[PDB]
């Protein structure tokens, strides 16, 4: 789309073969912009649900990290009220050798490995009451995850 | 490069927690659960050498699904007599405020919030008698 | 056509100017010189401290590439 | 067809464990190695100084080879 | 007894040489011994060795290529770096030797020596070379007619 | 895997050097006849009398010939200095490679240095020790 090759190339490989659980796609005439859907990891507090997020490649990418954000609500010690996911590769820790598939993966490990040893309240709670937050989690997944377009 | 509504808003957000220190203009999500990040508060201190003299004026700003392509709605909580500030209810006329009226997708909330503060200076209004301090708009 | 093994671990195109690094990874020269002033003095992939002077040209590859630009014969630079 | 480029510079055949050298020269690992304990510390082709610590696994030529191997295996 | 047993490096060098032969040198392994080569270098135009042709003979010692090969001249020549026994004086035959060099290289230097007789190694042929060039040429030009003309 | 036979010429060059470099004792010695001889054929060697024998210190001196299959075949050797010794012909000094063992079973691993010393070990055989020589420093005529 007038637009760096590395991107075009990352796109085809992702569509022509995407990832156990995850739907990604660009958006018509924002070719840097991707609508994406994680499966609830099997055996995971979010099992049921399915999670809207969005990604985008900023101009400086791959020098800069890709901006990433959940659209759906979700109890998770590293998703916050607005879905600012937080995750070293994403803030400081990013290299350009890593790529979109890499980040899609890590959000996805990220669900089933939730990391509280971080900690934010969900930070507190979620550690101090480990299956007590999973109700919350599940409930949430239940309200917000299931039956959204 | 085309930055879409959401991150572009996410920009202003975090942005708005650093500042311009230099006090004046300032801003804010009205409620952080609002993933749409639709509604926002503003906040503009007085021009000096003006009737506006350090006054805490709160605004509210709304950005609709098409911003920042389209301007956002702005309006005024704290009362003000000021050209194109409807003075029944604070709403700002965008015809009449060239930032809004001629609006650019490059613009934003610091941008508009600043431009009024230019316009408060304006000979236009540094005169203009004011409502009594910090009483204001019913709704 | 471009096999992978003939590309940037960062540009993702076919390399004009391959370098290899201490732990020993090649990337096109323009790209890793960039990473090294925009992102950090470490390896894209292993992330051992890494400076630009540690870069070596990887003339073997320089040739596998030309080889290929002639045989397969595709798309352009130079 | 074992094109010359895929060859020990000492050994002259196909490289089994490609490593590259500060001046940027690639050898089959075994050879370069012999060469160093037996004819001395220096790069066979550039005579520049050189030792066995300073040899780097040229992993991208391993792949060129790897590729080329099944695709033709000799 | 077969032919090889031989290093693959050597087979290959041998075979490139018969294929693209250096210009003005003939060289050909001994059918009996696959390590020994029969060389013939032709005397380089505008050198003093021009008209003739010169036998040399090369060998691979065991550690080639960690050890240089052996060469010497077998026609007799007058020149600061070949002795009366045909021993050749070349850095690359002593310890500028690198495993990255090879038979073809070795042949090429040796003919270059025929071009660029290196008078100061430091021997009497060398003396006479620096002292008296004219005679020194004359004399090689003449030996070249004496012995290196139609050993055919 | 063992291997590689040195050809003639470069094997000669070596004996050339060894030959002029060391030597054990001054005990035996060789070098070329003509040191302009690119064909490297003809050599000279020399040996001294061993102690305790009748050969006690005279200095013998020999002639060696190496032909084309050297060292796969042995070299021809004759005495210039007259010697009385089993193996050597009293008319012309010519060693008879038969009967004389290093020659008679040659290895291609052998060399002039070796023959020379072997001739001398033999100057101690008991069959040879006390035999009457001809007068010191005569040479076979020709």
């Amino acid at each position: 789309a007038g637009l760096p090759r590395r991107i075009i190339k990352e796109t085809q490989r992702l569509l022509a073969e995407p990832v156990p659980g995850i739907k990604a796609e660009p958006d018509e005439s924002n070719a840097r912009y991707f609508h994406v859907v994680i499966a609830g990891p099997q055996d995971s507090p979010f099992e049921g649900g399915t999670f809207k997020l969005e990604l985008f490649l900023p101009e400086e990418y791959p020098m800069a990290a890709p901006k990433v954000r959940f659209m759906t609500k979700i109890y998770h010690p590293n998703v916050d009220k607005l879905g600012r996911i937080c995750l070293d590769i994403l803030k400081d820790k990013w290299s350009p050798a890593l790529q979109i598939r890499t980040v899609l993966l890590s959000i996805q490990a990220l669900l089933s490995a939730p990391n509280p040893d971080d900690p934010n309240d969900v930070a507190e709670q979620w550690k101090t009451n480990e299956a007590q937050a999973i109700e919350t989690a599940r409930a949430w997944t239940r309200l917000y995850a299931m039956n959204n377009i | 490069v085309k930055v879409p509504r959401n991150f572009r808003l996410l920009e202003e957000l975090e942005e708005g927690q650093k500042g311009v220190g230099d006090g004046t203009v300032s801003w804010g999500l009205e409620d952080d659960e609002d993933m749409t990040l639709t509604r926002w508060t503003g906040m503009i201190l007085g021009p000096p050498r003006t009737i506006y003299e350090n006054r805490i004026y709160s605004l509210k700003i709304e950005c609709g699904p098409k911003y920042p392509e389209a301007p956002p709605f702005v309006r005024f909580v704290t009362k003000i007599n000021m050209n194109g500030v409807n003075s029944s209810n604070g709403v700002v006329d965008p015809r009449a405020i060239s930032v809004l009226a001629k609006w650019q997708n490059s613009y934003s909330i610091k941008v508009v919030l600043q431009e009024l503060r230019r316009l408060m200076m304006s000979k236009e209004n540094m005169k203009l008698p004011q409502p009594p301090e910090g009483q204001c708009y019913s709704n | 056509d471009i096999p992978d093994y003939l590309c940037g671990k960062i540009s993702f195109e076919l390399m004009r100017e391959p370098c290899i690094t201490p732990s020993g990874i090649t990337y096109d020269r323009k790209d890793i010189e960039e990473h090294l002033q925009r992102v950090g003095h470490f390896n894209p992939v292993t992330r051992s401290p890494l400076t630009q002077e540690q870069l070596i040209p990887n003339l073997a590859m320089k040739e596998v590439i030309d080889a290929f630009i002639s045989e397969n014969g595709w798309v352009e630079d130079y």
